[PDB]
Parts: C-alpha cells; structure tokens; sequence
C-alpha cells in the first residue's frame, strides 16, 4: 500500500563494475564481513574483490574444463573460508586477502584439517594437489553429479550441495568436522533444483521442479511440502525469521510463501519478460528482497513480514534496476546482499559483476 | 532619466571596504558583470579588474538583482546586502602522471604544504615541490614538477610493500608515511641526491591492524601517525623508533600462528564495520577524529584512549576532513550514499540545521580544504570527478531530504581529462574507468589520482 518514497532505503543506482571474468558469471557472494565480493563463472576462475572499489585482490583457476557454478562464504567471521563448485568437485579456499591474519589464516586451516582421519561414495574427501594447494585451495570435495547450489548452515560446520542429475544423490549434506558426506533423503522423487538450510530451527529445504520439501535433520523426516504452483522453480531463499519464503521460477513467477498460513503463495509477482534466475532476501534486518531475471534487469522490492500490526506482509515494488547487457538470452543470474547495508551485488552473463546501491 | 535602482549593502570576509562607501545606489538590471566593476571601480577599490561573485543570504547571483527581489518576496525597494567573494579562478587540466597501476594516494610536499611548514620548523625547498603516488601495485612514487619519476620504492623483497598500498602522506620532506593491504604502516627515509635523483629507504615496519589499513593520517611535528582500518580500528603510531613499542609476534610475515618492526602507541577497536577515516585535530593535537561505515563519526582523547564523544549519521561515511571553523570544529564527511555531511563532532545526532553537499554521483571516498579560502573544500569521488565547494554557497533543501537541514552544490566541477580527451558525450557507468580514489588540494594545484591510473593536475 506505501509507495517507494516511504519505503527508503532501498539501492537505485550502479556504483560499482567488476571486471576481470571471461564469459559469463555465474555466481557472487559478499563475504560475511561485508569487505569482499566472491565470483565463479565461465573462465573456471574463483575470483575475490575489494567491495567497493571493484579491486580484483585474489583469483584462482580450480578446473580448466569446468565452469564454476557457484561460490559461498563460510558465514562464520572466526575464518575466512570460501567455497566454490565446479563441475562434480567442492573446493575450499583461503583466499589471499588484507584480512587474513597469520592468526585467521592458522584458524581457518584447523577447520579444513579437523575433519582427517576420522572413523562413487557419496563424497570424495582429499587434497586438491599442489597447484592449487599452493593458492590456498586446500579441499576437495568430489560428489556423484554436478553441482548447481551450495548452501551453508549458519554454524558453519555443515554444508548441502544439490546435483540436479544425480538422482538418488541429487542432495547431499556434508560436515566440515568429519569429512563426512551423506546422502540423507533418499525418495525425494522429482528433480531436485537447490536446497538451503534454516536460519533459526533445524530444517532443511529441497526445492524440485514443482514444490519445495521441509525436512527435520534431527529426524530425517519430510514436515510439509511447499507448493508455489509453477512449472520449473528455478531458486528460492529464506527469510532470516525463518517463516517466509520467496519462489523464483523459469516460469517468470515471483512468490511470496507465508508458512504460518499455507503451502500456497500468498501473492504472485511478474515483473520480467524472460525466466528468475535468483532470488534474495536482505539478511541483516532492512525489509527487502530482490530477484534476478534472463531480461537484464534485477526488481527491488520492498517486503515486510508480518507482526503485531501487519496481518499479511507488506510487498511493495520499489526500484528495477538495468545495466546487465542481455547475451545469448541470459541476463542476470544471481544476486546478494550486503550483510547490513541496503547494497546488492549481481552475477552478469555479460562478464561482469555490478555494485548497486 | 533615471532607470529604476536597487539599493544595497557592500559586506565582505575578504580583506576591504571603508564603511562610507558600502551602501550604494545601483541599477535594478545590473548583474555579476556590472556590479563587480562598480568594485573594480577608482571610487570603490580599485582593483582593476579582479573578478568578483556575489552572494545575497546564501545564493549566489545568476541574474539581474531585480529578478532576485522578485523571485522572493521583496518589493524591490528592499535592500539587499551583498555579500561579495572573489571568483574561482577555474582549476582546468594542465598534466597527468603516467602510472601502470590503479593509483590509491596523492600527496604534495610544497612550501604551503603542511609537511612543508613542518620541515621548516628537514630542509625546506623553494621551487622544488614534490609530488608522492602510492599505487595498487605496491610502490610509492615520488614526481616532480615535469612529471617525471624521481624515486620509486623498493619491492616487497626489498623491504618495501607486500601489496597493494591504501594510503601515503607526507611527513616531511625528511620522511614519508604509508600504509596498505598488508595490514603494515612504513615510515621512509626520503634522499634526493640531485634533484632528478632520490631514493625512498624503509625506516619502521608497523604492526597492529586486522586487515587493510586505508586511511592515514600524519603530524610532521610529534612524528606521529594516524591510521583507520577495515578491522574497524584506529591506530595511533610514532614514526621514530625510540618511541614505538615492541610488536605483536603474531602480525609478523614470519610467525605461522632487516628493517625495525616495531607497534602502536594505540590500536582502539571503536566500529562496528570498516573505519574509513581517522584525521588529527587541527586545532588540538591529543584530539583525533574517526569515521566508518557504521554511519558513525567518533572523537578520540589520544592521550587516554577513549571515546568521549560518537555522532551516528544516516549514512556509511568513506571519508572525514577537518576545517578551521577555529571558532569551533567543522568537519566534512563524505558519504557512501552519493552526498557531504557537514558536522560538528559533539552534537550527538544531526540537528535539523545540518548542511549537506549535493552533486557527486558516486561514493565520495576522498576530502581536501583549500589552502586559501577556509571556506571552500574538494572532495573526490568514485564518480571520476572532483568537485569544489564554497559552504558560504547554502540552500534550503527540497523534497530530496524533505526539506531537512541546508543544501550546497558545487561551483566547480574537475572532470575526468582521460574521459574528456575521447570527446564522447557520454559518461562512465558507475565510474568504470575512471573513478578518483584520492585528491589533494595544494597552492601548487590540485592533484587527483585514481583507477584511471593517473595523476591528474588542476590548476589556474
Ligand atoms: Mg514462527
């Protein structure tokens, strides 16, 4: 009901290009601190920035074959561990960056080394070798398919992969102080897309073509089905509350779920000419969430979850935001937030990453 | 016949006017043009043609003054006290420095230059400044006046930077100050054999910050440094050996957990997200000022290391200056947010009276007071320009902030030269190649450097 005047602040402006990439990226991530941006793409690179001034500080080839498909921080700030998938292999980094200490560096080693020596597998625990050893790649991680979304639970000791093709492995949750893999759920039947974890409780969503399945890890039991009616969801996140969710699709639908209502979305939102390639919520307490679409272009909403006062959560567009250059029909093909700012960073198809805000 | 006149008040901060002859009769249609030859005039000053701006209750004069009268509500037979300023002499492009990197730092050693006054209270020069680039690829740079590199430092192999450098200043002509991406502050030696010649000699290795140091600060007379951090620290360092305490083993390049290593006097860990700027009082030395992108402008006691006073803006601030007015303190706060936050340090929480500078497109990362009038300022921004301020230039604000506070716009804008020189009539995006990391306001010019990999000079 409020109009995008009252509903400040909210990004509306590019601000910073990232160059560097050779073809199209297809990931980025803002480090838990809010200093540097992680991208992954086309060119088999991993590369770390400098935020705000769009310095290229730290890269690293993992697979000269292979594409990185995505790249995720460790949300814990006592390391400074990244993550990026390429191919059937997770790799995990200590990227060379003014913030790692001799101190978070020998931190963030004893997190990668905890895991030795504990008593077609599900998962490949071993040294990447030394050329990548040498650039701070110390793990990797080989999984049955390849992999399309890593997503980290809060604590930073497990982390889920998701391989669209790889069947009855399609979902595989990994901890870090065991180097253990697991394939938990084993008739999920459907293709699974991605999947995350719970930022408060301990549930896990998988999202297949059609529906997003809530599972409790303590009991490896299915809880609900969430069902937003679109024909090929392509991503969704969770809000920090835990109780709202939003849907992206290749069917060009936005939805909002209200859990606490239903498994139906509670409003439907078409704002793009071309399929969402990713939705995200803001984590760090600012109403807004924002999608990004094969069109170019990234919609800004404003998004308030209900309380006292509010029945329903308060969805108001605010901006749209252009300047990805469109190639080979793909735009923009994800996006985050800054952990406290109201500032989103994008992953273009046209060979670069853009700082909004 | 006599044409319809306006009758108005000579006022000025320049040294001025003899009080008989500041109120005068002068036609309603005069104009800037007009009235600054009334000022030119044998009666007046005699000045013979110095050209004059004039400011009437915090705008300035576009138009004919009868059109003022009548954009507002006097009746024409009003007087009008102008308030005149001596015209900006246009800062145009004279030269750029050549660099093969992305250039972090600009700094000049010149007579005015505070190093300069410093070293005259080691040598001083006479029409030999020099101009210092710290850049993205670890060096220090030192030029001089046709632009042509004198000293250059050693490698990280060599004792110098391991990495990109975030900040350099001028400590004296006798000694240089820098600090990066290697979480170290150097303290240098600088020697000039000849003056095409010098060399650049590592004096302390300075151990403390988390992460990337990227703001510095110095005074030339204690041989003292200020620094701002990512880790959101500020560090207060000495520049002299005898006086810097032992380091923190764990920070050294050797530990796993030549030149002297040495620490800080303090390191106080007062943000909540990157410190940004960390800048001497300009009247009081013991007084430190801080900004961050915690939306927090800090004050610090240095001799007892405490926080006595936090003012929480709107918005993230990349950087801080101070200005004389010492009739009070004035600071200058560039914001993330596009904007300039004028402020006075001990309020606590903007008041409605808060001036605001308006114009720049992007993160102002960079601030400079001009060296002749304490009133004007230049900021650098990520937008590829550099735009100067005239703060007795003020405005109500609109329904931009809603009408809150007072609002300045530049009187000048130092465009790009690397853009410019392509002719195109269309911008950078999000300042793709060409944004300003760092400007330098000196009597000698004013010197910007950034991604352009340039240092580019302005002067009159
Ligand atoms: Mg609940």
């Amino acid at each position: 009901l409020p109009s995008p005047d009252e509903l400040k602040p909210f990004p509306t402006v590019q601000q910073t290009i990232f160059r560097g990439h050779e073809g199209r990226v297809r990931s980025v991530a803002i480090d838990p601190t809010g200093v540097a941006l992680a991208t992954g793409g086309d060119d088999g690179t991993v590369r770390v920035w400098e935020l705000l001034t769009g310095r290229q500080v730290w890269s690293v080839k993992l697979n000269g074959d292979e594409a990185v498909n995505t790249v995720r921080w460790r949300p814990t700030k006592d390391t400074f561990i990244l993550a990026a998938a390429a191919g059937e292999d997770i790799f995990l980094m200590i990227p060379t960056h003014p913030s790692v200490t001799p101190a978070l560096d020998q931190a963030s080693r004893d997190i990668l080394n905890a895991g030795f020596g504990h008593a077609e597998p599900p998962g490949k625990w071993a040294r990447p070798g030394t050329r990548l050893e040498d650039e701070g790649v110390l793990l990797r991680i080989t999984v049955r398919s390849t992999i399309k979304a890593i997503s980290w639970h809060r604590r930073g000791d497990h982390f889920a992969t998701v391989s669209p093709s790889g069947q009855r492995s399609s979902v595989a949750i990994h901890t870090l102080s065991k180097h253990l893999t697991q394939i938990p759920f084993r008739k999920l039947n459907g293709l699974a897309q991605t999947a995350s974890f719970h930022p408060l409780r301990p549930l896990f969503f998988v999202a297949t073509q059609r529906s997003i399945r809530c599972y409790d890890l303590q009991k490896l039991e299915l809880v609900k089905i969430v069902q937003p009616g679109a024909k090929w969801i392509s991503s969704f996140d969770v809000h920090p509350g835990g109780d709202n969710l939003v849907v992206g699709s290749y069917d060009k639908r936005l939805l909002w779920h209200d859990l606490d209502l239903s498994n139906r979305p509670y409003k439907t939102m078409r704002f793009h000419t071309e399929a969402i390639r990713a939705v995200r919520f803001h984590k760090g307490g600012l109403p807004l969430f924002a999608d990004a679409s094969d069109d170019g272009s990234l919609q800004i909403f404003h998004g308030k979850v209900p309380n006292d006062q509010l029945e329903n959560p308060t969805i108001v567009p605010v901006k749209m935001l252009k300047g990805h250059k469109v190639v080979n029909k793909l735009g923009v093909l994800d996006i985050d937030w800054h952990p406290r700012e109201p500032w989103c960073v994008s992953a273009g198809a046209d060979g670069t990453a853009r700082l909004w805000m | 016949a006599p044409v319809a006149q306006v009758k108005v008040i000579f006022t000025t901060t320049e040294p001025e006017l003899p009080e008989s002859k500041r109120q005068l009769l002068v036609p309603a249609d005069i104009r800037r043009y007009g009235l600054s030859r009334i000022l030119n005039s044998e009666s007046m000053l005699d000045t013979g043609s110095i050209p004059f701006d004039f400011l009437i209750n915090g705008s300035f004069l576009r138009s004919s003054l009868e059109d003022y009268l009548t954009s507002n509500g006097l009746s024409l037979e009003t007087t009008l006290t102008l308030q005149y300023v001596r015209s900006l002499i246009p800062p145009v492009y004279e030269a750029s420095f050549e660099h093969d990197d992305w250039v972090s730092a600009v700094d000049v050693l010149s007579a005015t230059s505070p190093a300069g006054r410093w070293s005259s209270a080691a040598a001083v020069q006479p029409g030999q400044e020099r101009v210092l680039s710290a850049s993205y690829d670890g060096l220090l740079r030192i030029w001089n006046a046709s632009g042509s590199v004198i000293a250059t430092s050693p490698s990280g192999s060599h004792g110098g930077h391991t990495a990109s450098i975030k900040a350099a200043k001028f400590l004296t002509s006798d000694r240089l100050a820098s600090a990066g991406m290697d979480r170290t502050v150097r303290v240098w030696k600088y020697t000039e054999s000849d003056h095409f010649t010098g060399e650049l000699k590592p004096t302390l290795e300075l151990y403390g910050h988390t992460g990337s140091v990227d703001w510095l600060d110095v005074d030339g007379h204690s041989k003292h440094i200020l620094t701002a951090s990512a880790d959101g620290a500020i560090g207060f360092w000495s520049a002299s050996k005898a006086s810097a305490p032992e380091p923190d083993a764990s920070l050294l390049p050797g530990a796993h957990v030549s030149t002297a290593q040495r620490g800080p006097l303090g390191l106080w860990s007062i943000h909540t997200a990157p410190a940004t700027a960390a800048i001497f009082d300009p009247r009081d030395r013991t007084v430190a000022y801080s900004a961050s992108q915690d939306h927090t402008v800090r004050t610090l006691d240095l001799t007892t290391g405490q926080v006595v006073s936090t003012l929480t803006l709107t918005h993230p601030l990349l950087s801080l200056s101070a200005l004389t007015r010492t009739t009070s303190p004035l600071l200058a706060a560039g914001t993330s947010a596009r904007h300039i936050t004028m402020v006075d340090p001990r309020a606590s929480s903007a008041t409605t009276s808060v001036m605001t500078l308006r114009g720049h497109a992007n993160k102002v990362v960079s601030l400079s007071p001009s060296p002749e009038n304490e009133y004007s300022l230049v900021s650098g921004s990520h937008d590829g320009t550099c735009r100067v301020w005239d703060l007795r230039s003020v405005r109500p604000a609109t329904k931009e902030e809603g009408s809150l506070g007072g609002v300045s716009e530049p009187v000048y804008v130092i465009e790009r030269e690397s853009w410019a020189s392509k002719g195109k009539k269309k911008r950078p995006v999000a300042g793709d190649g060409c944004k300003v990391f760092s400007v330098v306001w000196d009597k000698l010019g004013i010197f910007s450097g950034g991604e352009d990999k340039k240092v580019q000079v302005n002067r009159g």
